[PDB]
RNA sequence: GGCGUCUGGGGGGAACGCGGGGAAGUGAAACAUCUCAGUACCCGUAGGAAGAGAAAACAAAAUGUGAUUCCGUGAGUAGUGG
RNA sequence: UUUGAAGAAUGAGCCUGCGAGUCAGGGACAUGUCGCGAGGUUAACCCGGGUGGGGUAGCCGCAGCGAAAGCGAGUCUGAAUAGGGCGUAUCCACACAAGAGUGUGUGGUGUAGUGGUGUGUUCUGGACCCGAAGCGGAGUGAUCUACCCAUGGCCAGGGUGAAG
RNA sequence: UCAAACUCCGUGAUAGCUGGUUCUCCCCGAAAUGCAUUUAGGUGCAGCGUCGCAUGUUUCUUGCCGGAGGUAGAGCUACUGG
RNA sequence: GGGGAUAAGCUCCGUGCGUCGAGAGGGAAACAGCCCAGAUCGCCGGCUAAGGCCCCUAAGCGUGUGCUAAGUGGAAAAGGAU
RNA sequence: UUGUGCGCCGAUAAUGUAGCGGGGCUCAAGCACACCGCCGAAGCCGCGGCAGCCAACGUGUUGGCUGGGUAGGGGAGCGUCC
RNA sequence: CCGGUGCUGGAAGGUUAAGAGGACCCGUUAACUCCCUUUGGGGGUGAAGCGGAGAAUUUAAGCCCCAGUAAACGGCGGUGGUA
RNA sequence: AGUUUAACUGGGGCGGUUGCCUCCUAAAAUGUAACGGAGGCGCCCAAAGGUUCCCUCAACCUGGACGGCAAUCAGGUGUUGAGUGUAAGUGCACAAGGGAGCUUGACUGCGAGACGGACAUGUCGAGCAGGGACGAAAGUCGGGACUAGUGAUCCGGCACCUCUGAGUGGAAGGGGUGUCGCUCAACGGAUAAAAGGUACCCCGGGGAUAACAGGCUGAUCUUCCCCAAGAGAUCGACGGG
C-alpha cells in the first residue's frame, strides 16, 4: 500500500528483528540499514526480509 | 453446595506473599509497530490491583 | 447542524506555583508552546513540558524578556 | 398351511433399577454455539433389589497395587468453555 | 409514587382471623465469643438405646520468587553488585553511608494460626412476597360450529306458460 | 374462548417493570453529581452517609507573605477582522 | 452565561450561593423553594427577630416637621398634559 | 425655562364588588424624614425532668457541649408462642 | 417490451463436492560417520516399516453461459424549434 | 423453525450524529452541558529523523532584454507582519524558519520522581550500563516545534529461547520474548453469523410522555394608540408603545 509494516532480520543471523515503515515506491528496493543486535553486543546491518 | 470460582478471574488475577493481588497491564498483544519502546515498557510486567477493583477481584477470586 | 465535535480538555497548565518546594523529576508546567522556558536546574520534555532537576523552591523569573522557571536549592537543615 | 394335544403368556401396582427416545420456559441482562439438561415427559423391561463384576486394569521404573459396587477426600482442583 | 399532592396522581366500605429476608452447605468475606495454640481440626466409618468414645485419610497454618526448568531468605529480569518488582511479622539499639526523599549491615525483640458457635453481607438453590401476555411435552374435544358420507322427512295456496 | 382451542404437567416460567413488606426508643445522617455502558426510568466504579480501627489538627476561618492567569473593564497606526 | 424571538411557571451549564427535598415554629390574606428562625420534654414566667400597633387582631385613632386630592396609597409603557 | 418630590390621562372583557385580606381611612388609618414606646416565634433567658459525647474526681457523682430529620448506618429494648 | 426476476429447452466453453488418486515433505531408528572427554554423551547422514500432513491429475448437477416465453411476476420517456 | 432488526431525539417520523485533535461558549487555576458556534484527522517523511557548522525572511522603494502587480539580478529600508508537511491554537528571528557535510539514537537492559486520572487506558522524565552517530571539545541523539494519524480482551500466524514434553528417548502440542492479523468507525469493542409489517393484535408499565382540555409565555392573531410623509371631513404609508 504505502507505509506498510517491514522486518530487519539481523543480517547477523541472531534472528534480531527490527520493524518499522517505508514508503515502497520512494524506495522500492529492500531497506538496509546498521542497528544494535542484543544478543551479539554488536552494531551489525540489518536487511529487510 | 461449595462455592465455585471465577475461571476468568482466577486466568487473570495472582497473589502475592502478603495476599497482595496482581495482575497483567494491556495494550501489549499486537499493534505493537508505532508504539515506541518506552510506551510497551511501562507496560511490562505486573502491578498490584487499583483500591476500586480490589473487592471486586477478591469477590471473583474467593467464590 | 455540522457542529457538536470537539476534543477532550488537556488539562493544562501550571502544577507548581512559587514557593512550593519539589523532588527532582517532578513536573512544573504542562504547556503546547514555550510559554514558559526552562531555566536553572529545569528541563524541557518532548511535550515541551517542564520539569525539575534537583530538589529545591519554585521561583518564576524573567530572563531577557521571557518567563522562565528555576528552581532554587533550599538550604539544608 | 391345516388338524389334534400339552405347557406358557396377556393385565395391575407408590417408590427404587436398567436400556432406548427426548423439550421448552430459563441463564448468558439480546441471541444461534453453550446453559437449562440427558431434566420434564415418553417407550421397552425387571427384581426384591437391580445394574457392574474376576483385568486385552491401573501404575511408573516403586524388586508397586491386584474383580465389582458404594461412602469420604483428592477438588470446585487439573482442566474445559461465543 | 414523587421536584412537588390536604386533594382534582395511586389504593383502601367495615370488623375479625390469615398474608412477605427463611433454610441448606466443614460453602465465601467481615466482625463478636469460646477452646487449643506452632499448631488447630477430623470426613466417611466403627463402637455406645443419647447428646459419649474412637477414627490422620485429608484441610488450613508452617518460605518465597519465577511462565517454567529451578533456586531459596532470597528470587525474577538482565551482559551486569545495575537498577527495579515481589518476599524476608514488627519494633528497638548501635554503627557506616548518604541529606535524590533515607538506606545498608550487627545485635536483640521475637512473629499466630486453627476449630466450634452468634451476627451482618454474599454464592447456588423458587431465595422477601405478589403479578402477565406467552413457550414446550402428553392428552381431551366436531352433542356448538365448518365441510363431507349414508339413510329418511318437509315445502299451504295462487300464477306464468319452455321444449315436445 | 381462536393471528394457533382446552386440560394437566415442566412450574413457585420469566418480567431492568408495577404493587406490597407488620413492635419501640436512642445516636449519626445523605444523594439526585462525574466516567463507562445494546446506555439513558437499569447497572459497575468514583463522589456524598454510617460503624470499627489507626493517625493526630494534618480539616476549617482570619491576618500576612510567595505565585500563575487574559475574565470584567479598557484599548487598538499594538495585531486580526467588521 | 449559552440555545429560543435574550418569550415563557422554556431548556442547558457555573456558583465553600440559599432554601425545600429531608424542616416544624413566626411573617407574606391563603402560599414546598421568599423573609425571620433550626422544635429533647414541661411551665397560666421574661426579652426579642421578621412583620407590625383605628376595628376585625396582640400592641400607637404615638410625637415633631413637610407633601398628596389622585381613595394616589391599593398593578402597566411609548407618549400627552396652564 | 432648568432639575427636582408627589400627583393626572395613557389604562382597557366576558359568574359577583373583585388590582387594600375585610370594615373602613385624607379630622390618614397614605408618603418622606427624625424621635419615643410596645406587640410579636418551639429563637434567647428563667425554673424543673431526661438523654448522647467528653472532662474532672471518684468507685457514680458533678460539670461543659450537644439532642429536627427522609433514604440509610449503628446501639438498646417491649410484647407473642414453644 | 424477453432488458430484470421466474419458467422451459440446450450444453461449446469457465467454475465447482464427495470419491478415487498419493509426487514432495516431516516424525521415529536399524545402520553409519565426525567428535570430545574420560569411569559415554553430542553433531550429521540415514534403509525398511509405521505414522502425520498431503500436491499435480480425474470427476455430476448447479451457477456463469446460449435461446425461447408476458391470459409469466413485471414495464410502457424527456428537451428545443416550427404554419 | 428459532431469532435479530442500537442509541440520541424539547412526542414521534425524515434527516444528521456516535472515536481522536484545535479554538469559543467556559464566568483570568483545573474541570464544565446543549440536535450550541467554528474547523480537522483514520496520514506523511529513509528524510521532512540524529548531529556539526553556516544563514535570515515577507513587504515596500529605486534600477534592470524579453519581463508585465507578479519569475531571475543589484542597492536600500525592513525585529517579524514570512515560513514552520498537514486543521486550529500555544510557540519559534537566540530561531523550532533557510542551506550544507557525515550518519541511522526511527537503539538494547532499565528507570529516581511525577502529571492526569472511577477503573482500563494515557503522558513526561533526569540518571545508570552496553554498543554507536555527529563533534576538536563541551556535549546532543531512546524519531519529527508541540497537541490528532487510532482498537482492549479472546483466538490464531510468524521468528528466536539454556522453558515444558502425560513410563522412558524423541516428537506433537503447550510456554516465554519480539511481532503480525479487526471502518470490532454504534470506535470500553452484547454473536463468528441477522431485515421488515401488524388497523388482527396481546401483556405490563409510564402524563418521565406526548394526543383533546386546561397553567404560563407570546413568533403569530386581534383590539387600539404614538409621531405625521402624504392623498384630500375621510384614509392614513415609513417607524414606534
Amino acid at each position: 500500500d504505502v507505509r506498510p509494516k517491514i522486518t530487519l532480520a539481523c543480517e547477523v543471523c541472531k534472528h534480531r528483528n527490527y520493524i518499522t515503515k517505508k514508503n515502497r515506491r520512494n524506495d522500492p528496493d529492500r531497506l538496509e540499514i546498521k542497528k544494535f543486535c542484543p544478543n551479539c553486543g554488536t552494531h551489525q546491518p540489518h536487511k529487510e526480509s | 453446595p461449595k462455592a465455585k470460582t471465577h475461571s476468568g478471574a482466577s486466568k487473570r488475577f495472582r497473589r502475592t506473599g502478603t495476599g497482595k493481588i496482581v495482575r497483567q497491564k494491556a495494550n501489549r498483544r499486537h499493534l505493537l509497530e508505532h508504539k515506541p519502546t518506552k510506551r510497551t515498557r511501562r507496560l511490562d510486567g505486573r502491578t498490584t490491583v487499583s483500591a476500586a477493583d480490589n473487592s471486586r477481584i477478591n469477590k471473583l477470586l474467593n467464590g | 447542524s455540522r457542529n457538536g465535535r470537539d476534543s477532550a480538555a488537556q488539562r493544562l497548565g501550571v502544577k507548581r506555583f512559587g514557593g512550593q518546594v519539589v523532588k527532582a523529576g517532578e513536573i512544573l508546567v504542562r504547556q503546547r508552546g514555550t510559554h514558559f522556558h526552562p531555566g536553572v536546574n529545569v528541563g524541557r520534555g518532548g511535550d515541551d513540558t517542564l520539569f525539575a532537576l534537583a530538589p529545591g523552591a519554585v521561583e518564576f523569573g524573567a530572563k531577557r524578556g521571557r518567563k522562565t522557571v528555576n528552581i532554587v536549592p533550599v538550604a539544608r537543615p
